[PDB]
């Protein structure tokens, strides 16, 4: 089985941003300066994928998957007393890391692109900051 | 050397088994001084409320370790650092940190307990008595004690309305006679009672609920307690009233029903049949103070019956009051009441308690420095009393170390006075005419 | 800090110029409030009460701190921040650079 | 810097309304020590007894005025030049001033109120806790209390032979739990005997006297409320009774008549037949403790009792030993009782108090601090049972501030102890058997 | 002024040439405090172990450098900054941060040495004698010395399987005079073994070592110097044993085998063997009391022991024990020995050493405060003798300083105490009868 098809990875980003946490306020938490460098490391990641096959492309997907895995524990946002990992939490509700596991092949890696491509879109939807 | 290093609050029991709070305060040199808060009311509209837990699991929702922390975690570290003599800026840094008229968000029972620790610590660092720092160099009299002897009202299940029956030994020549004339009054009326057969076990006050006939009953039984003791009524000893009559006042037909506890039978009595019942028992008996004849709301009763009995018998307003600097100012103005009852958790600082009863000494008015029904060791009042010169204090009745510390601690005073102390007795009833 | 301690001087200058009674509140984030708002903060949690507040500010320029002492075996006092410590220190970095055209 | 200065005795009242005095002592730096005593007994065999003055015009001749002036006029001039902190020495000069076994010239009152005062003025000149200096460095253990419930037998009216039925929170893991335990089943006891038409007004020790059918039905109310509180009965709460024997004891038919107490139809029971209902109700009730269960002059009977249920129930002499080392010793050398009841004004100084307390302790028996039935709000017997880690203590109810005081004083106790306070419950019981 | 500044160790020698760790402590003011340790074993199961270098190139392994920067290191930085008078808590600190039942990690000399030195010099800052802060103020008796006067066993090269055969000058009127008995008896014994030919060298306790013909030979010299001295055997000096069972005692036969220090003739008895001849050796000698009668492991034999001579003569458990809070818990539910032999650096800190003496103390045991075989000039336990006022000490022969310092000390503190000290001698023995 596979949890990205090409029929709902748009409708899967609508539910993985719309259950991120939100200050008391009602904004969000994640920001577009948090997860700016997995963005570029996706969009050059497609932008390869096109031109080169998959067999030397291998090492370019380990490092967005450690890139992710680092990202997701290292930022934190305080408010109120309290700490929250928002990049931790997109990861976890997107399932970013298990996408990242069924890459195989060009057409995959073009898809969770694409997906990822979603989810920032969404999150600038719903109001997101940069 | 004066500057407070430490304030630490601790939940302890009161005398009826519920939990207050008690806080120490340490100053720099070694200063050490601890305050108990007496139970108070975590409930009313113009008065200072408690700081209750409302956890049904630990001691029925009447836990005190949210004031406690309010003391530990927001009061203490506003307050260390401040100069231990500084009381009224200690007082006015907490009124300002509460932020609300109640006192209601760090609790009046954590203001005041901090209040009182504040200013025993002060006086401990001067190595002077705490009357003499709160009061300055001239504290010299002695309170006329009103001492409770028999209850009534919701403390009893006899058909008397009046809360409570009160001797008053303003005939005595100290402070030590008058305390052992009341002790010998009080057993006196055990006496009479045990004859009697009736219940000689004592309440949250210390004195006895017997099962009267009725008020006048229960006033002919006094008296003849006294007259056992060898004593004379009203030369020797008077008699004062607690009616709180808001606990039988109906509202909602201007009307006091006595029938609430006097049984089915008992009469009604508009406001001028109250003032006329009262001013009958004051001619029948030696009758020397009232308390709380009206309701706390009925302004024109209080101005029918102040202006009716004022002259001769001392009127004191608990609820109608109720500490307040702005009620007490509104019934100066329209000559209600002329003594006003101190409560100083009813307040909840020491500064603002002393405001109270400078603002009733300029007016003619007498503070009379009470005691609530739950009560500690704590033996402030007294000096309070003492300190303010105010001359009456109502501190319970001879039987429970909650009401016996207040007279060991006046004991103490009038030792420590020698030569300087002063009992005026009668005389402290200058509210009163000749 | 257990190298020192505050000084008597310090202390006396913070006491009776009164620092402590004109106090500063502020909250989680460091901005300014009044002592209402910082009590009803510290009670909800959003505040941490003991770095939350300021002591206003001592004037006159005076040493805060001084040395603090302890015993020797010997039974004589000796400050905390000196002694044995450690032996490693090499000459300099002398790094040559005779051509730099130094400015008068 | 410790040389006492001033030894100085008033006379102030006691929770009773009947006066006792208190002793202050002041030495050169000007440390300070107060010590209150509390009521005991002018009359006794072998105790310790009391001077009282005896004039019939005052206070009904329970005066302490001799006392006093014993403590200006004689202690205090002896006194005067010793160090504070020789207690011992002290102690031992006014037993030897005294010159008298029952302290009767002096008055054992006037000698342990000097005792008292300067133990705390040594306690506050080393800047130590009472305790603390009384015990030495190892005090932990935050004795069990055995909180009196339900008064009987000459304190009430109800055919109740028994004086006392108290309840013992042993299986709280603390002492603030156990006394939260005991003030809860306190107010559900309260709320049933209120539910059931009978009288809450409380008595010397706070508890109640309510009338009871008889000492069946008084267990089985004080069973309802602890489980109303939400407590398990023989596991986290246990029943202990003061009997007090004595009372209902005829000497020449050495009978124990129920008569007395229990109407007409009561059961007059021997030695024996006492045993065996003393059996009967460990069996049926969960019963920890029994105090007075014999006669103080019944030794077969008090032997035959120990060794019957001397192995699973607790058997305190309270009049069987009256703190006294001689009757102590002897018990222990007949095998009679297993608990002594230590009242430190009835043998006269701290150090004899101690020793009382050791020598019980190292025969396998449990010393238990007491209260008087007129007490104040002095608080040394909390120390003391703290300082001995005597593990247990008997200091009234949970409703006057007589006896309150001393659960405060406890509860500052382990609070200043923290993280070595020890409450050790059952496990305080070491005369026991599993 | 009492926080803990600097906490120094430093390696010194014990009595018997082996190196130990001493630890001097200054607080802020500069009280001082120094506690040294004396030698224990570094292996046991079930025993505090104390921290070797394990170097064989220094003192044949047995240094304490280990150990010396253990204290400088580590737990220096964790104490500094604790208030001096903080024993409870420091010692609970040192407890953690071990972080091991037997406190290996380090060691129970280093631990014991803080623990001697923090009171000490909580002591020093309170300008109060060692006793008086570790027992209160209600030290007054004085220890009843059991003093080594012959040895035998391993020891020995005498045919006696018995380890020590000591005196007790339980007859004396004052510690004074039991010391002046003891030290008499021991030249008059010195004077009769040299008119026998036998050698009179001490060994590492200060005893003599000579060889005899067995047991009976010994314990009649013993007596005849008792009587030479001029001393009644029986009333004036009592014969004490110490047998070690453990070390002649097969565990595979569970029998006691005497031929391991008596030869190929001697008697091999089995538990109740060797009970019947304790017995005669009790019936025909003055014996007070046993140590180790029976092996540390036979709980059933122990137990027979007991039953039948534990009510006549003391029965101290030393390796049965081993100063255990289990083991002595196990003991006194199972009615095992009557007393503990209490070695201070057994367990490592002296808040458990008084928590042993307490629990041994509530069960009718007597406590006796035993000296090492390796001693110090630190005479900490004749204090901790008489502030638990256990009224028996074990602090070897009348020869080495390292026995004669903790007799000084004690006639120190009887000099002090005065009127006030208390030789109780026979009665001492409170956990026999009569
Ligand atoms: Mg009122
Ligand atoms: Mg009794
Ligand atoms: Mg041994």
């Amino acid at each position: 089985m596979a949890i990205l098809t090409d029929e709902n990875y748009v409708d899967k980003a609508e539910r993985a941003i719309s259950l991120l946490e939100k200050d008391n306020k009602g904004n969000y938490l994640l920001t577009t300066s948090q997860i700016r460098k997995l963005l570029s490391l996706c969009s050059s990641l497609y932008d390869r994928s096109k031109e080169r096959k998959f067999d030397e492309l291998i090492n370019d997907v380990s490092y967005l998957r450690v890139q992710f895995v680092y990202q997701s524990g290292r930022n934190s946002v305080r408010v109120n007393r309290q700490t929250f990992f928002p990049v931790k939490d997109l990861v976890e509700k997107g399932q970013i890391l298990e996408a990242l596991k069924e890459i195989k092949d060009r057409e995959t890696l073009q898809r969770f692109c694409r997906y990822m491509e979603a989810l920032v879109a969404y999150f600038k939807f719903y109001g997101g900051k940069d | 050397m004066s500057i407070i290093t430490d304030v630490y609050a601790r939940e302890v029991l009161d005398s009826r088994g519920n939990p207050t709070l008690e806080v120490e305060v340490y100053t720099e040199s070694g200063a050490f001084g601890r305050g108990m808060v007496p139970s108070g009311a975590s409930t009313g509209e113009h008065e200072a409320v408690e700081l209750r837990d409302g956890d049904k699991a630990r001691y029925g929702g009447l836990g005190t370790q949210k004031a406690v922390d309010n003391v530990n975690n927001v009061i203490a570290e506003h307050i260390i650092g401040f100069d231990v003599r500084d009381q009224q800026g200690i007082d006015r840094a907490m009124i300002a940190l509460d932020g609300t008229p109640n006192k209601g968000k760090l609790g009046a029972n954590a203001i005041l307990g901090v209040s009182i620790a504040v200013a025993r610590a002060a006086a401990d660092y001067l190595e002077v008595p705490l009357y003499s720092y709160l009061g300055g160099f001239n504290t010299k009299v002695l309170p006329t004690p009103m001492m409770n002897i028999i209850n009534g009202g919701s403390h009893s299940d006899a058909p008397i309305a009046f809360q409570e029956f009160m001797i008053v030994p303003a005939g005595a020549p100290t402070f030590k006679e008058a305390l052992r004339w009341g002790a010998e009054i009080f057993h006196a009326l055990k006496k009479i009672l045990k004859e009697r057969g009736l219940e000689t076990a004592v309440g949250d006050e210390g004195g006895f609920a017997p099962r009267f006939n009725g008020t006048e009953d229960g006033v002919e039984t006094i008296i003849k307690a006294i007259e056992a003791a060898g004593y004379v009524p009203g030369k020797d000893v008077f008699i004062g009233l607690d009616c709180a009559s808001s606990e039988f006042y109906d509202a909602e037909h201007k009307v006091y029903g006595y029938t609430k506890f006097e049984g089915e039978g008992a009469a009604v009595r508009t406001a001028a049949e109250q003032i006329d019942y009262l001013e009958e028992l004051v001619n029948k008996y030696p009758i020397i103070t009232i308390e709380d004849g009206m309701d706390e709301n009925d302004w024109d009763g209080w101005k029918a019956l102040t202006e009716r009995l004022g002259g001769k018998v001392q009127l004191v307003g608990d609820d109608f009051f109720v500490t307040n600097t702005a009620y007490l100012e509104k019934g100066i103005a329209e000559h209600a009441a002329n003594s006003i009852l101190i409560k100083v958790n009813q307040i909840g600082t020491l500064t603002e308690t002393f405001d109270a009863i400078e603002m009733a000494k300029e007016a003619g008015y007498t503070a009379v420095v009470s005691h609530r029904s739950g009560e500690t060791e704590d033996s402030t009042i007294a000096d309070i009393a003492v300190a303010t010169n105010a001359g009456q204090i109502k501190t319970g009745s001879l039987s429970r170390t909650d009401r016996i510390a207040k007279y060991n601690q006046l004991l103490r005073i009038e030792d420590q006075l020698g030569e300087v102390a002063e009992y005026r007795g009668l005389k402290s009833f200058y509210n009163l005419k000749k | 800090m257990k190298n020192f301690k505050i000084s008597s001087t310090y202390r006396a200058a913070r006491k009776q110029q009164k620092t402590a009674n004109r106090k500063s509140f502020y909250n989680d984030e460091g901005y300014m409030i009044s002592p209402s708002e910082w009590a009803d903060g510290v009670i909800k949690g959003l505040i941490n009460p003991k770095n939350s507040w300021s002591n206003d500010h001592v004037k006159g320029y005076l040493p805060r701190v001084s040395p603090r002492s302890h015993w020797t075996k010997n039974g004589y006092r000796e400050y905390l921040g000196i002694g044995k410590s450690r032996d490693i220190p090499e000459k300099e970095p002398e790094v040559i650079e005779m051509m730099d055209l130094e400015l008068v």
